[PDB]
């Protein structure tokens, strides 16, 4: 439910591979308690994609894919109806969950 | 003669008191939870902070700056003049003064007559079993409520990543095979609108803990084992000890931070007898508890003296406008 | 007199009452089973709780400073003086006063006459029995149902960790081979907004435990063993010890920690006869069970007198408004 | 004798302490975040700053560009006359001094005997775990609050393009596949006037940490390991070592950037013993505090002496008008 | 409202490759927008690049970028005039800057 | 909509098509600091007006909409009641936000 797809890029700026270890975005995500700040949050996360590209392939492995435009407005449109903030820490920690996985990138 | 002091202090861009060691990478902040309103039920959040312990450890600092230079300096511990807070470790039953003198530590009468390090800071002796509860007693530093709430959470941290130039004399910059250190690492940095508070216990320095009175005129009169002169001269050494405390020293990476203090207000109370904590100046509505505390306590038979700056308080009551931490501990050190 | 306290009280950055650890490098903070309702469930939580013990010393504490300055405070053990308080056991039968004066343990009169704590906080002679029951008893220190319900999840308990750095003589350091004191150890650290409850039976001071009434003119007079003047004193003592407990003033770890106090809201009876005890502040409706046992006992004769801190307990009840806790305690010892 | 310093310098078209990029062709300034009162409430603003880290290493270079020059200027490491400010990295037990003697680590008297920066900036060796606290304190240089009042920040921030012109023999800018190097990156250039506080702590220059006094008959007295004459040396570079700092040698981009770089305003208190930090230049009310500082420490009886340029102070503080930076260094020094 | 996106396809042409036009410093600046002026200023320095990316589009054989309609401008600006509340204005802000990156397919 | 109209005036100044690029004065327009400034902006804006409509038949294109005198007027009393640069600039950028949008000048 396009949390994979995202989940593994916000993996991508942790993995040991990728030697750059932004854990402040992975901690402003986990630590979210309104809509504000997790999209901030989010958006600082996914600014780092140019970053992440010119970093992979200037090292071999294949580069990372970035979260694809049509999940994009998933996120907007299932959060806008997230007022009950008991609710929208459940994704706000299964995002930062799935960004602590193995998710091997570059073999 | 007991103190208390209670406010707020603004504090941005401080890297103070931070988790992670100095070789490992991305040095992590502390972080401690707290509980808000949030205009609903309670809900705890989880925002930086500064231990007690370090705030200890800088009044210690500060109280071994200001006795060193006063003519009973000798009587310190070796280990204080080094800063070196570990007070008779598990394993040893002797002690070093700062002129080499020795020292036993079977009672606590001669470990406070000799030591004075031990006897404002307490002290633990496992070997022997010897006990001394600290004088000075600090609280966290702690983001006041009503900023937490006034903030939604922007996280009000920077992790800011920099690195060393660690070059080869040839100059050419080696890999990890080579020898060289040129690494990024990053450090967490705070900010915000922080409270402290701080009681200090100066009534019973110099006073063995076993036998606080003798009972030598049938009366209670206190078990003075040092001179009053050398008892005075710790009090204001402790008193003085709040200015390199209240001034931006009293965390850590000064060599690179050195956090920007500014004191926005607090109070202070002090009746040379028992007297009540005040309340902590993380909550929002902490100046009318003092209040109410204090008047109350005067009421009621306690001679407190109160010095506050940046508040109203009552505007009723005996309160000493003070202009700064300064002129605080000049009015304090005045009534001893 | 005969006085009953139940509140809440916010604490948070605390380690009070904790497990130690002096055999372990990790220090655990007391903690303890709760059921609460989940919606149709049964469920359970562990969530730090202070003990009762904690509290009843630090009240001792108080009183035995509060006792000191009185100029009847002579009559104390030379253990109170030192925070102590095992008071006798099996193999004492002499009970020795702050000035060192020797007091046998015959009976509960001269007992409750030479010395201050043993008639406050009660004690224990093996050698005769003359057991007297504490006249001041607390309950445990809970965080309230309702911020229970309200958390679910969270941990509210931060394991922080404290170094003890050693240097050596010029600069150096060792870890555990140099024969330094250099280690790194944990603290555990609760927040939350707890749940208090003390019943002081201060009627009974100076009165010994086998003869509350005399009984010799006809009238059932005290037995009041001890002058009045500093039978009031003790009264006094007692009343003003509750000022340094909801302060930041109980627990442990008071050096580094001094929990960040603030009482919330708090209820107390108080009256010159028996009276029960109203309800524990852990429970969400405490409030209206208050006021329905206060209405129940002015129902049966009972002259109860009402303080209330931050709380309604209804209009009818004709209840004071306290402004702190200190005004309680000043309106308390206008008995 | 210690030295604080604090003030506010006016930073035009200034790229000093970037984010570097690394891999790409966007170099960013830094960032670091703020609270600002403000008449609606507390706010968290992210302004451009730059960390005291670099201050730190740019005074080290002012120290050892003006230590070379003096004849003891040998007891350098080699390191130091490279500017690299790493200190005894992990792995290496020994130092090479500047004519090329090796110096031992396993004492700390014989390293600042013989090793001038690690005395004043402080040093760390993990492998013999040595230590030195460094005598000098760096804060962070941010923008003042009453600037950021009155621009509501604008964005403070230009980005400018520069290409990379690679031009070969023939005169084409090529294809990206012969191996030219044409290309286009940008800068990132801040404005604005700051606020920056600095402290010297220049009492325990040759002086060890460890064993700061000897106490020869209970009568204190330092533990200097080096001739007065070497004391005197550094601690004159060091006090010179601003000259070079308030000129605008401040920060990264030297060559191509230079900040405009004028100092606006500033107030420096110098005293032998131990004296309060003075508050940050950040804040807008920071003139009264820091003369209330000063009128009430010298009335607590401390023998500061104050050095004003371009604030007033009143009348009741007895300070000299300095005309420059440098007219404040001389004055400095002529107070040893 | 359906301008969100159409605005955000345009924000992607400022930061996506193929395009040599990096200009992260108005993304930035949109995504930082403190009040309403100046996010309409930083959508306005947006929108200068527009004819930049039109004419390099087809001179390096991509599509024609979608430059937002006027009715998105339209739904803008009665959008910012409504809004005088940080509180929506922030997240207002992020919504429109959070598409610039992504795995836009613009040039296939 | 009295903004929308002139907003497409000026659109007029730089599009595909219509050969006379002016970028100078619709910057002048939007980064107006004080009422003189926008008014000069506004002015040279108006200046090319001719030069527009002898332009539009002379490719094909409708004659321009050169907004009328009531909006021009409405657009003078309606500049002289901000005394503060805070309303002004938000009024230069609404005026000229509406440059660089996909009009249809000239199908």
């Amino acid at each position: 439910g396009w949390i994979r797809n995202i989940g593994r890029y916000l993996s991508y700026l942790v993995d040991d591979t990728f030697e750059e270890y932004a854990y402040d975005v992975v901690d402003g995500i986990a630590k979210a308690r309104t809509q504000e700040e997790l999209l901030e949050g989010v958006y600082k996360a996914l600014r780092l994609a140019p970053k992440l590209k010119k970093k992979a392939e200037s090292k071999g492995c294949p580069p990372p894919r970035i979260p694809s435009p049509e999940d994009i407005e998933a996120l907007e449109e299932k959060v806008e109806q997230l007022s009950n903030p008991k609710d929208l820490r459940k994704l706000a920690v299964s995002l930062a969950l799935w960004a602590f996985a193995s998710w091997n990138n570059c073999p | 003669m007991y103190v208390r002091i209670s406010g707020r202090i603004r504090l941005n861009a401080h890297s103070l008191n931070a988790q992670g060691g100095g070789g490992t990478n991305y040095i992590e902040i502390t972080k401690t939870k707290v509980t808000v309103r949030t205009e609903n039920g309670w809900t705890v959040v989880e925002v930086p902070a500064i231990t007690g312990n370090m705030l200890k450890h800088w009044h210690f600092v500060g109280f071994v700056d200001y006795f060193k230079t006063t003519p009973y300096g000798v009587n310190l511990t070796e280990r204080a003049l080094r800063y070196n807070g570990t007070r008779f470790g598990q394993g040893e039953t002797t002690a070093t003064k700062a002129n080499g003198a020795t020292v036993q530590l079977n009672d606590e009468a001669t470990i406070i007559k000799e030591l004075a390090d031990a006897d404002v800071h307490g002290f633990l002796a496992p070997k022997t079993g010897r006990r001394r509860v600290s004088l000075v007693k600090a609280s966290f530093i702690l983001p006041t409520e009503d900023f937490i709430k006034e903030v939604e959470g922007e996280r009000l941290i920077t992790a800011i990543k920099h690195n060393r130039v660690d070059v080869d004399e040839k100059g050419a910059i080696g890999s990890s095979k080579e020898g060289t250190a040129q690494m990024l690492f990053s450090r967490e940095y705070a900010t915000g609108l922080y409270g402290f508070s701080i009681v200090l216990d100066l009534g019973l320095v110099g006073i063995p803990q076993g036998l606080p009175v003798k009972f030598e005129e049938n009366q209670p009169r206190p078990n003075i084992v040092i001179d009053p002169n050398e008892r005075k001269a710790r009090i204001e050494s402790a008193l003085k000890a709040l200015i390199p405390m209240l001034s931006g020293y009293i965390g850590a990476n000064l060599a690179r931070s050195f956090p920007v203090f500014k004191v926005e207000e607090l109070v202070a109370i002090a009746s040379e007898g028992p007297i009540p904590a005040l309340v902590h100046g993380f909550y929002e509505d902490y100046i009318e508890a003092n209040r109410s505390i204090i008047k109350n306590a005067r009421a009621l038979g306690f001679n407190i003296e109160v010095f506050t700056y940046n508040v109203d308080l009552g505007e009723d009551i005996e309160a000493t406008k003070v202009s700064s931490v300064e002129e605080l501990v000049a009015n304090l050190v005045k009534m001893v």
